[PDB]
């Protein structure tokens, strides 16, 4: 990963991406969400992320 | 029969009614403060708390 001041972008689309997979991962120090609720995740549409 | 705009007063009423309800049917989308102005997505996207 590059430096905070050059932090590194990349644009994702056209998928089918199962969340819940990720979100059960213990790997993590934090998974909070903003407006989202995790569980409901793989029940959207997204026009990108 | 040919002079037209001597029946104002019920011509009026009418226009004032259909206003009115047109206008609390209008105030239906408005946001409110909130994130989306319909129920059922707001429902389907969030956890109760």
């Amino acid at each position: 990963f590059a430096s905070v001041y050059a932090w590194n972008r990349k644009r994702i689309s056209n998928c089918v991406a199962d969340y819940s997979v990720l979100y059960n991962s213990a790997s993590f120090s934090t998974f909070k969400c903003y407006g989202v609720s995790p569980t409901k995740l793989n029940d959207l549409c997204f026009t990108n992320v | 029969s040919s002079t037209a705009s001597a029946l104002g007063k019920l011509q009026d009423v009418v226009n004032q009614n259909a206003q009115a309800l047109n206008t609390l049917v209008k105030q239906l989308s408005s946001n409110f403060g909130a994130i989306s102005s319909v129920l059922n997505d707001i429902l389907s996207r969030l956890d109760p708390p």
